[PDB]
């Protein structure tokens, strides 16, 4: 099934990695 | 045991069990009073109340009633016994998710719970973690950019117009031909005419000229009565409103422009991904030609180089629920549950 | 008492807030 | 069901109950096999140290230290109390995981937490922002902390500490004809170190005072009632922390690693680090060390910059005390990793 999703979720970067990358705003 | 997945719509509640391909129960989110019955029970038929407005829970007393009905009549489960995933609207206020959290643990004593953003779950349902989702239900429309599984809250756009407004609008225009649809009851017939007969025009102003000079766009519809009524341009004028909210007096940009605006609010490096992964979800994305009209419109806005792809699953009135069912099935996810114990130790804040 | 310490801990920025200020490296 | 605080030193275990002002137990981190006893049972031939340079290195024996900690020292059942354990800065991931697995699977703790030693020292002093110099029996570290987070990229490790300083004291004592050589004798020397050593403000001036005056000389009485006398050995020995070359090392000294550590921090937080130098660990107990640090970082820092060294009298115990304070806190109760979370996530969760 979306076993596909599970593989992509482990490959995902940290929220922090993304805040650093300038992609995510931090959150106060 | 096994997790429950409940999708709280302004219009329909989708509820069931994680692992299933489809929600077990799908009932109007309404509570009917004297003149107390929830859902289908209330459908017959005397003040109907909607406890969720524009995706936001607004009558808590009545929402408790919807939840109780969900566990004890529809799902036939004991809530003390299953982790429960609930969905919320993008940008749901903090106090609200705190209140939803406390009700779960305190009124229903769920062992554990989780709160997901509808749109994220839609994306997951399509097998993606990156994408921009257009979610258009009964109460509200949102663009939600998501990258590597996180919604990007600064770039979320909200159009407060959706299926309900479009029905109301269809009732209005149906009068030009001499038809009167006015009451609550009549409006349900119109909702049905909407779902069966409406479509989005690829090129609006040309669709109008075709309707004017030919009767080739006309379709007819059998009522209860059953009188037969015919309609033409009203078929596409109605959902055209999503591209042109001024049709109903609104100042907002159309869904094509909010999609664009939403992408422009994101880091320039992820945009290509967004443009290549436009997921449409929600009942109001069901209109035929809606995919095609987005592609044309987003293509007129994006860099000429850019790959645009619209993704519109046939199950997309239920994507959200299906996303929660997938998510909550996951082995890895099982640690994500906020548990009763965690709750006693932190109260409602835990939910952020 | 370090009532002092519990005041200071309540009034502290997010890990994410600091990653985005450039103060922290992100957890990878 | 009060929380337990255990500070796993290379030399001393410090353990007790959260809420208390001081550790209930302070005993040597040793396991003795003959020809197993733990801690005090053990000093009373063939001692292993399970923790080396702040890192758990022998797990079987660490398991026995923990067991003695709960069942012998603290007199508690571990399945009955949340337990907070400390770790060394830059402790490897696999380590924290093994520590976590052991606590849950061998000792069935209901809940545990792992904290960085130096962060707790900082907390002990009622600060969330500062740079700690933590210097024990096995390792020395500089840990800058801002708003309560350690900044792991800026952490500096000097691998010399209390133990190496004793060892060096044994070697220099031979210049005057004293011979300290064995394990036993090294303990006499550790005592001489702790009663008589001190950090010179100006090393070369102190060497020249020593050379022309008998004023720096101090006697010490050995267990057998013989009296020895030392002079410049008193400060040659801990001078090693400022000049690791004394014992053949290529390392920057602690004044220099403090500075390097600050220099790896964002420039807008250095003011706060220079104004909050916390000293912790038994090896920061020498008389004069605060003074010498102050003079040494004032020579390195910008010239407008305000330098303050914080050195609590109880700093041999700051770490445990920080843990006692931390694990005491109402807001902290939610931060515990519970058994239930452990069953869901395996040792990973400790991250
Ligand atoms: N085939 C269709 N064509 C057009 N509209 C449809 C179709 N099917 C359903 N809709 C409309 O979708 C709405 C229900 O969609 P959906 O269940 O996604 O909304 P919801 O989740 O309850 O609302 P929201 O997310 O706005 O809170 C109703 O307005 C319905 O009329
Ligand atoms: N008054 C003192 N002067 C100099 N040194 C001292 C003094 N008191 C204790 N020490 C030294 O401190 C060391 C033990 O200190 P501490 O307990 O802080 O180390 P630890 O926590 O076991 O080690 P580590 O953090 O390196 O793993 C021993 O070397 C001891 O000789
Ligand atoms: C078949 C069906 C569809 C639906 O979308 O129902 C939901 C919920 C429903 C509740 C009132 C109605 C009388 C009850 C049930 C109809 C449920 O209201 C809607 O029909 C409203 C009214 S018109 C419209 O488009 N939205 C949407
Ligand atoms: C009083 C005391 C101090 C201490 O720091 O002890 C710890 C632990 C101890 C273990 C061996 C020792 C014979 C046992 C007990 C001494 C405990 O080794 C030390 O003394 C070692 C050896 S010399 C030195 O400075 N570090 C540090
Ligand atoms: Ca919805
Ligand atoms: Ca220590």
């Amino acid at each position: 099934r979306k076993n596909v999703l599970q593989l992509k979720l482990q490959q995902r970067r940290t929220r922090e990695e993304l805040v650093s990358q300038g992609i995510m705003p931090p959150l106060k | 045991t096994t997790a429950l997945v409940c999708d709280n719509g302004s219009g329909l509640v989708k509820a069931g069990f994680a692992g299933d391909d489809a929600p077990r129960a799908v009932f109007p989110s309404i509570v009917g009073r004297p003149r107390s019955y929830v859902g289908d029970e209330a459908q017959s038929k005397l003040t109907l109340k909607y406890p969720i407005e524009h995706g936001i829970i607004t009558n808590w007393d009545d929402m408790e009633k919807i939840w109780h009905h969900t566990f004890y009549n529809e799902l036939r489960v004991a809530p003390e016994e299953h982790p429960t995933l609930l969905t919320e609207a993008p940008l749901n206020p903090k106090a609200n998710r705190e209140k939803m959290t406390q009700i779960m643990f305190e009124t229903f004593n769920v062992p554990a719970m989780y709160v997901a953003i509808q749109a994220v779950l839609s994306l997951y349902a399509s097998g993606r973690t990156t994408g921009i989702v257009l979610d258009s239900g009964d109460g509200v429309t949102h663009n939600v950019p998501i990258y590597e599984g996180y919604a990007l809250p600064h770039a979320i756009m909200r159009l407060d117009l959706a299926g309900r407004d479009l029905t109301d609008y269809l009732m209005k225009i149906l009068t030009e031909r001499g038809y009167s649809f006015v009451t609550t009851a009549e409006r349900e017939i119109v909702r049905d005419i909407k779902e069966k007969l409406c479509y989005v025009a690829l090129d609006f102003e040309n669709e109008m000229a075709t309707a004017a000079s030919s009767s080739s766009l006309e379709k007819s519809y059998e009522l209860p009565d059953g009188q037969v009524i015919t309609i033409g341009n009203e078929r596409f004028r109605c959902p055209e409103t999503l591209f042109q909210p001024s049709f109903i007096g609104m100042e907002s940009a159309g869904i094509h422009e909010t999609t664009y605006n939403s992408i422009m609010k994101c880091d320039i490096d992820i945009r290509k991904d967004l443009y290549a992964n436009n997921v449409m979800s929600g009942g109001t994305t069901m209109y035929p030609g809606i995919a095609d009209r987005m592609q044309k419109e987003i293509t007129a806005l994006a860099p000429s180089t850019m790959k645009i792809k619209i993704i519109a699953p046939p199950e997309r009135k239920y994507s959200v629920w299906i996303g929660g069912s997938i998510l909550a099935s996951l082995s890895t996810f099982q640690q994500m549950w906020i548990t009763k114990q965690e709750y006693d130790e932190a109260g409602p804040s835990i939910v952020h």
